[PDB]
RNA sequence: AUUUGGACAAACUUGGUCAUUUAGGAACUAAUUCCGUAGGUGAACCUGCGGAAGGAUCAUUAAA
RNA sequence: GUGAAAUUCUUGGAUUUAUUGAAGACUAACUACUGCGAAAGCAUUUGCCAAGGACGUUUUCAUUAAUCAAGAACGAAAGUUAGGGGAUCGAAGAUGAUCAGAUACCGUCGUAGUCUUAACCAUAAACUAUGCCGACUAGGGAUCGGGUGGUGUUUUUUUAAUGACCCACUCGGCACCUUACGAGAAAUCAAAGUCUUUGGGUUCUGGGGGAGUAUGGUCGCAAGGCUAAAAAAGGAAUUGA
């Protein structure tokens, strides 16, 4: 409120004038995503100067963007999911980007939530072959049989412990067998759900199995080739 | 607001009141007027302070035409606010939430009154009437007993009160000591609120508080400094230094272990002998 | 008033548009039930009293013409009405100038102080029989 | 093609902040209050102050050169309410009549697993 | 240049939506001039503006508005009054948001703010010219501003404890001064 | 630093100067209920905590 | 921020945005006319430590059983003593606003406390407002756990688990609903029923409201001990006379 009658405090006692010309001193700078993925050019961002290159250098690898599956690879089958990465690398206002974490949407979540059914979840730490620490978080939903007269559909303790061990199993194994760019390859197509489907197919008639997030714990030592490698040198123009 | 419906408890107010033919009486909320009238006929000045301009004006209109239209004079607006004289005698029936301040003024007051008699709640009546030894004891209850003495007088009920309320009530007489002790107000508030923080925890524990310890300190400190002396270093803080000084005092008067609804004035006035012995302040 | 409890018979969209779009239809068509049915009934007293005969009273959209004219129907309503209550003599609206019943107007600051006088005088007493 | 941008509208209960950030949320493209808007104490939470503020960051967003843009609301969230408000679907409503291109609408509510004990009491917080 | 949205259906609502789906898109794909899709494999309807066929930049969103507040559980009539109007605005809120109560409390408490045969919440929506979804815990009250403000703060009386005969002078007096202006 | 004598001399007292403002009579003009616990100083009771109903249930909702 | 403002703090840019980290609490939705526990009480993962229910058993022994003053254990919250941190919330207290209206009576800070350790403290609408142990007396659906039989589907196959749904039965529970053949003040009750007036074993208890009165029947409770005043129309009145 700024009315006549909003009552004057200490406030904008001394103030300034809009001088700073925030959006043409800004420079837009390109982010790309790394070759696992369809539609690597994906969003824009705007570095505060250039003056500061050193500035911009940070600024950039400070970013953490997120962006969704459904946009990243044209399938918008995939709305639900959401990624983050973050820009490890620029390159003259094109910057290498990288993976960093994983969600769902609150509403997808939200909408598998039901009341006739047990849900478990499964959150295993691991460190990856890449020596990525990573915590990973998995759901799953009590379905009914064909069969069932029954109206819920609840199971025992028992079976979900063991089934919890059997997920967190799963995901041990393949995350340390894989990487980080093979996790993200294994990430897009939803295989691993299916893998573990077909381990707890003989204790339980499961639905909605699902890996929830992935968290990012600790990121190991920087190489910029292995970068330029997983994302797919440069000569002037001879200003005089 | 509610009407009495008991003359005689009118009269036995004015008989409990006692009057002397040479008074003057100041009356908060006179009401439908026959306390007012009562008094007329019994004194020789009634001052009748009123906030409701229809309850004054349903007054004067049933006074006006008497004899002691002349002794009566009606003021206007807030009396806690207002400027107010000199009265031997104080009757008011008012809604308690401002009789409370009006009992602190009337403490507070300049040539205070011989006298006094008011109406308050039965929880209020028995707060106030409340000794060492006993539940109610609180504050407010140590406060009045230091200031003046106290004397029950009887009880009201809301049957007989009209429309009928919720809490009971009952008729209460204060007489402020003559002379009033030399206890300054604000050291006695101070340890008052520093020794009911909690009425049965231990007044070791309650001074304990970190609060109260960083209060004396700054008290004690700017008294060392008004004073012109320097404190020894503390290695820790300011308010543990003084914290070991004050629990010297309270090992010294073998008190500070009791519980705070039996002690009486007289340990209350040793212990706080000993605080500005020691140089403690509460203000 | 009082409320109901019973569901709404009309959704948002209908009670919007109709406050979208007499004290009240009911209180008009119960006035004229019962103003037909005393017809009714009065003229079944006078059947029942009368000892001359008496008929029924009558029968109980699109343009239609009013037969019976209470007026004679050339004649203009600026003609019907009256001078006086076309137009009467009030006070003025200057305050410095006052007017009166007879039509005479007079200003405060023309007049004589004796005048002034008599017309207070004359104001106080016409004021004080008010 | 287009060029996206963050509109995070906070639909709080007595307040409405539109707020654009570019990618990673670090630029802050731009910022406006309800009662900024309509400069009145009552009003702060109101639809015209959604209407009005959503108008003017859009020919803001449009000044800066931003087309598309994916449009997340938060509610108040917290202990409080996490709905977020008729004011937030006033200003969603007037952002869509402002036409900047739409390409995802969401609800980024910071909603507690398990949180600590609110304000209210034992009786209840409000009224 | 197209432009879409998605909107999800839970169940027990997508039973009356195929119930009672043909005066659904009547309204809209008429006097909105918006493509409709229904994925029963993916439980959503799609709406999709054309812009040779359409150009109108709220209508989307007003359909989307319509969606919600049907699938939130209000009826066909009053989503259309949504779609009439542009100042139709929903609140829902939850009785632990307001005052968190236990089982046989809140079940108590849910009769109370039901009243007996719903007939307290028939006053409320005559009064405050309000509509009312009456859930476990969501409460959901669609219609103008200050009207649903109004509702508000009689539900959360109620939901505090509110004996109906007190509800019921404060909903003749509120209904008074609404009459009156 | 200190020192002589003048003049100006603020300021104060004591008053003198002139100036400017600030009731009696005499004219004119105008006309919700309950337990237990803890506490209470703007206390016709209230707060805090833990409990009870002996407090009024409308609508959808098996599957494609 | 409230019904409304207002105290509050924001160029050393709050709120917000993003990136975190720390703190201390909490363990939602799932969640049930479910489960467990003597109750009070008990929802994050995993492990350990023990324990316990029920079901199954052609294992055991052979009255070892019930009711129980004394005595023993537990016992919500708060409260008390000695420590810890102490995010949030928060008896007290402090204030802003006291505005019309409370139909829309707070806002902010904040001590104790909130949690923990070691103790006490033994009250709750601690209710199924309903002594225990035992036996008999309607059905009908449930569910949970255990077991059995067979049926199917899902399931899987020299591997370390063969589990999931169906129906029939079985125990043992949370219960649900209909009715009485019974009883009653009626509500109701499968007990608050077990043939007119009546005996299965056992601990305890007893012979309405307000009002008004007499009190040795009892317990609390006080004060002060120098201090002074003696009739008006001698109206009203922008209104009158």
């Amino acid at each position: 409120a700024v009315g006549k009658n909003k009552r004057l405090s200490k406030g904008k006692k001394g103030q300034k004038k809009r001088v700073v010309d925030p959006f043409t001193r800004k420079e837009w700078f390109d982010i790309k995503a790394p070759s696992t993925f369809e539609n690597r050019n994906v969003g824009k961002t705007l570095v505060n100067k250039s003056t500061g290159l050193k500035s911009a250098s940070d600024a950039l690898k400070g970013r953490v963007v997120e962006v969704c599956l459904a946009d990243l690879q044209g399938s918008e089958d995939h709305s639900f999911r959401k990624i983050k990465l973050r820009v490890d690398e620029v390159q003259g206002k094109n910057l290498l980007t990288n993976f960093h974490g994983m969600d769902f949407t609150t509403d997808k979540l939200r909408s598998m939530v039901r009341k006739w059914q047990t849900l478990i979840e499964a959150n295993v730490t691991v460190k990856t072959s890449d020596d990525y620490v990573l915590r990973i978080f998995a759901i799953a939903f009590t379905r009914k049989q064909a069969n069932q007269v029954k109206r819920h559909s609840y199971a025992q303790s028992s079976h979900i412990r063991a089934i919890r061990k059997v997920i967190s199993e799963i995901l041990t194994k393949e995350v340390q067998g894989s990487t980080l760019a093979q996790l993200t390859s294994k990430l897009i197509p939803e295989v691993i759900n299916k893998e573990i489907e077909n381990a707890t197919k003989d204790i339980f008639p499961l639905q909605n199995i699902h890996v929830r997030k992935v968290k990012l714990l600790k990121q190991p030592k920087f190489d910029v080739g292995a970068l330029m490698a997983l994302h797919g040198e440069e000569k002037g123009k001879k200003v005089t | 607001q509610h009407i009495l419906k008991n003359p005689l408890v009118a009269q036995g107010i004015v008989d409990k009141a006692q009057i002397r033919p040479s008074d003057v009486v100041l009356e908060v909320g006179p009401g439908t007027g026959n306390l007012t009238v009562r008094i007329l006929e019994q004194a020789k000045n009634v001052v009748a302070v009123e906030m409701d301009p229809r309850m004054a004006a349903e007054l004067t209109k049933r006074v006006r035409g008497t004899p002691v239209e002349k002794k009566l004079e009606i003021m206007l607006g807030d009396f806690m606010k207002t400027e107010l004289p000199y009265f031997d005698i104080c009757i008011s029936n008012t809604p308690y939430q401002i009789s409370s301040p009006l009992v602190f003024k009337l403490i507070n007051q300049p040539r205070p009154p011989r006298v006094s008699i008011l109406m308050f709640q039965r929880e209020f009546a028995l707060r106030l009437l409340a000794r060492p030894g006993d539940s109610l004891y609180c504050r407010l209850s140590a406060n009045v007993q230091m200031w003046a003495n106290v004397t029950h007088i009887m009880k009201v009920g809301k049957n007989n009160f009209r429309p009928p309320p919720q809490v009971e009530s009952s008729v209460v007489r204060l007489e402020i000591k003559n002379p009033r002790p030399q206890v300054d107000y604000n050291e006695w508030d101070g340890l008052l609120r520093i020794v009911f923080v909690r009425k049965n925890r231990t007044i070791s524990a309650g001074f304990k508080s970190t609060t109260v310890m960083d209060i004396l300190e700054k008290n004690y400190k700017t008294f060392l400094a008004m004073n012109n002396e320097m404190v020894d270093d503390t290695k820790g803080s300011m308010h543990d230094v003084v914290k070991e000084k004050i629990d010297t005092v309270l090992k010294e008067t073998d008190l500070g272990d009791k519980r705070a609804g039996k002690c009486d004035q007289n340990d209350f006035l040793r212990l706080l002998y000993a605080f500005h012995q020691v140089g403690i302040h509460f203000s | 008033f009082e409320l109901s409890d019973v569901k709404s018979s009309k959704s948002l969209a209908e009670i919007y548009e109709d406050d979208y779009t007499a004290l009240s239809e009911e209180l008009q068509k119960a006035h004229s039930e019962i103003s037909e049915l005393y017809a009714n009934l009065v003229y079944k007293l006078d059947v029942l009293s009368s000892v001359h005969f008496v008929p029924k009273p009558a029968s109980t959209e699109t343009p239609t013409i009013s037969m019976e004219d209470a007026q004679p129907l050339y004649m203009s309503n600026a003609s019907s009405l009256a001078p006086q209550e076309i137009y009467n003599v009030g006070k003025a609206e200057k305050d410095g100038e006052i007017r009166l019943k007879n039509g005479v107007a007079m200003s405060k600051e023309e007049l004589t102080r004796e005048d002034k006088n008599r017309l207070r005088r004359a104001l106080k007493r016409k004021r004080s029989k008010a | 093609s287009q060029v996206f941008g963050v509109a995070r509208i906070y639909a709080s209960f007595n307040d409405t902040f539109v707020h654009v950030t570019d990618l990673s949320g670090k630029e802050t493209i731009a910022r406006v209050t309800g009662g900024m808007k309509v400069k009145a104490d009552r009003d702060e939470s109101s639809p015209y102050a959604a209407m009005l503020a959503a108008q003017d960051v859009a020919a803001k967003c449009k000044e800066v050169g931003i087309t598309a843009v994916h449009v997340k609301i938060r509610a108040t969230g917290g202990t409080r309410t996490k709905t977020p408000g008729p004011g937030g679907q006033a200003a969603l409503r007037a952002l869509a009549r402002s036409g900047l291109r739409i390409g995802r609408i969401e609800d980024v509510t910071p909603v507690p697993s398990d949180s600590t004990r609110k304000k209210g009491g034992r009786r209840g917080r409000r009224l | 240049k197209f432009e879409s949205r998605k909107i999800m259906v839970p169940p027990h609502r997508m039973t009356p939506l195929r119930n009672s789906w043909t005066k659904i898109y009547p309204p809209l794909v008429e006097h909105l001039k918006l493509q409709v899709r229904m994925n029963l494999k993916t439980k959503s309807v799609e709406l999709r503006t054309n812009p040779k066929f359409t150009t109108d930049p709220g209508a989307l969103q007003k359909g989307a508005d319509f969606i919600k507040a049907f699938t939130l559980g209000f009826d066909l009539d009053d989503s259309i009054a949504l779609l009439r109007l542009d100042d139709l605005y929903i609140e829902t809120f939850e009785v632990k948001d307001v005052k968190t109560l236990t089982g046989d409390h809140l079940s108590r408490a849910i009769g109370r703010i039901a009243g007996k045969d719903g007939k307290t919440k028939f006053a409320i929506e005559n009064a405050t010219r309000t509509r009312i979804v009456l859930a476990d815990s969501k409460i959901h009250i669609l219609g103008g501003f200050t009207h649903i403000r109004m509702a508000r703060e009689s539900v959360v009386s109620l939901i505090l404890g509110s004996p109906p005969g007190k509800v019921y002078g404060n909903l003749r007096t509120v209904a008074s001064r609404l009459k009156e202006r």
